[PDB]
DNA sequence: CACGTACGCGCTGTCCCCCGCGTTTTAACCGCCAAGGGGATTACTCCCTAGTCTCCAGGCACGTGTCAGATATATACATCC
């Protein structure tokens, strides 16, 4: 009577795959004891983030009129989000340059 | 019709702001990793995508200096960027200390 | 070789908050570190929340503490809600 | 009118003048403007919020109410801050 | 009668009612027997209470 | 490499605000209750749950054929000189 092998991730209500960030847990050296809901949550966790950035790279390639997201989508989404910038303020996105941002002293005269 | 000195210069500021290519050459930033790396130990070979990496990262920390360096020289009321800028924002990062 | 990644399920992810929106290669492996960052990031946390509190084992409430230490702010209540919810589904479930 | 209330919000000016112009001059600086408290005092809060903030994370994980010199240490820690002289 | 509801609310601890129309909202139940004392004493010593 | 001009730097004035000093206040600090709760250990008991093992099945990855939308021609009707 073995139900039609009920995966956990569509039992949570995750796309991310809770049985593989279980084995990654249980083979990451952490802890020796891995908990039941402790994937769940990270599963869940890892979705949220890699939505909301999604989201926000969608938005910056729907304004510079683009159907597919470029490296210099994501790092306008997360340098123009201000709490995804200090979430990612040490971390260096290659192909992704810089915001435009032009200090107002060096602006000409008017 | 010649230009006024630094309409340019916001011109180029506005243009490398925009796209995100590599502004250094491909072979000199490979012949000058390879005389970095050669003192370390001889016969050193190197992936194309390590390299790349490198340079990447080269880029990102020499642009963020030039951005702390800017903020120095703004600081200091001038719009010339000079090495005591320099070295004073790398002091404040602790790069010098 | 069979080389593991996390592509298809950013893509389901991407398409469900823009179903209409493409990605690229060099995206998607910035996406993978980002996942694998975070994960390497929100793991550590948790085990040295648990080797500081003499426990030899990880639930959902150490990883729930490392989402409120690491995660900055706002971020961090919203994505305590998301996951909170998700464990009370597979509780009801499994 | 005697009416007072028990708690006092003004601490923050608690940090004096003369403890800033002490930490300025352990600092190496010979003069000092007048707006430099306001800005002192200010950043001083930012930082006990930000590291308060953690270490009561870190009290609520041990399910307790009293917060431990270990957890501002793991708090300084984790921030990158390393403070010696308490880990033990 | 404000006597009683603030004991009921110490004594069976209650700080989402102890702050009801607070702004600040500033309670602290550290030292419950003291808070009982001034329960016992005055409502008017408590913060926000006249 | 040549030109040219804008800006970094030096000098001077000026005024203003910070520093030094004297005087007065005031709260930090140390030493005290007064009881009560929080928390760190030591020892013990119990039970739930996660590791371990075996077996199986479908999710993921790869490869391939097709398929509907987008792009580029082939030929026919209307029209200017």
């Amino acid at each position: 009577t073995r139900a039609k092998a009920k995966t956990r991730s569509s039992r949570a209500g995750l796309q991310f795959p809770v049985g593989r960030v279980h084995r990654l847990l249980r083979k990451g050296n952490y802890a020796e004891r891995v908990g039941a809901g402790a994937p769940v949550y990270l599963a869940a966790v890892l979705e949220y983030l890699t939505a909301e950035i999604l989201e926000l790279a969608g938005n910056a390639a729907r304004d510079n009129k683009k159907t597919r997201i470029i490296p210099r989508h994501l790092q306008l989404a997360v340098r123009n989000d201000e709490e995804l910038n200090k979430l990612l303020g040490r971390v260096t996105i290659a192909q992704g340059g810089v915001l435009p941002n032009i200090q107002s002293v060096l602006l000409p005269k008017k | 019709h010649r230009y006024r000195p630094g309409t340019v210069a916001l011109r180029e500021i506005r243009r490398y702001q925009k796209s995100t290519e590599l502004l250094i050459r491909k072979l000199p930033f490979q012949r000058l990793v390879r005389e970095i790396a050669q003192d370390f130990k001889t016969d050193l070979r190197f992936q194309s995508s390590a390299v790349m990496a490198l340079q990447e990262a080269s880029e990102a920390y020499l642009v963020a200096l030039f951005e702390d360096t800017n903020l120095c020289a703004i600081h200091a009321k001038r719009v010339t960027i000079m090495p005591k800028d320099i070295q004073l924002a790398r002091r404040i990062r602790g790069e010098r200390a | 070789t069979r080389k593991e990644s996390y592509a298809i399920y950013v893509y389901k992810v991407l398409k469900q908050v823009h179903p209409d929106t493409g990605i690229s290669c060099k995206a998607m492996s910035i996406m993978n570190s980002f996942v694998n960052d975070v994960f390497e990031r929100i793991a550590g946390e948790a085990s040295r929340l648990a080797h500081y509190n003499k426990r030899s084992t990880i639930t959902s409430r150490e990883i729930q503490t490392a989402v409120r230490l690491l995660l900055p702010g706002e971020l961090a209540k919203h994505a305590v809600s998301e996951g909170t919810k998700a464990v009370t589904k597979y509780t009801s479930a499994k | 009118a005697k009416r007072h209330r028990k708690v006092l919000r003004d601490n923050i000016q608690g940090i004096t003048k003369p403890a800033i112009r002490r930490l300025a001059r352990r600092g190496g600086v010979k003069r000092i403007s007048g707006l430099i408290y306001e800005e002192t005092r200010g950043v001083l809060k930012v930082f006990l919020e930000n590291v308060i903030r953690d270490a009561v994370t870190y009290t609520e994980h041990a399910k307790r109410k009293t917060v431990t010199a270990m957890d501002v240490v793991y708090a300084l820690k984790r921030q990158g801050r390393t403070l010696y002289g308490f880990g033990g | 009668d404000v006597q009683t509801e603030y004991y009921k609310n110490i004594l069976t601890k209650n700080y989402s009612a102890l702050t009801a129309g607070a702004k600040g909202g500033h309670f602290s139940l550290l030292n419950i027997m003291n808070e009982l004392k001034k329960a016992s004493n005055h409502p008017y010593l408590f913060d926000n209470a006249e």
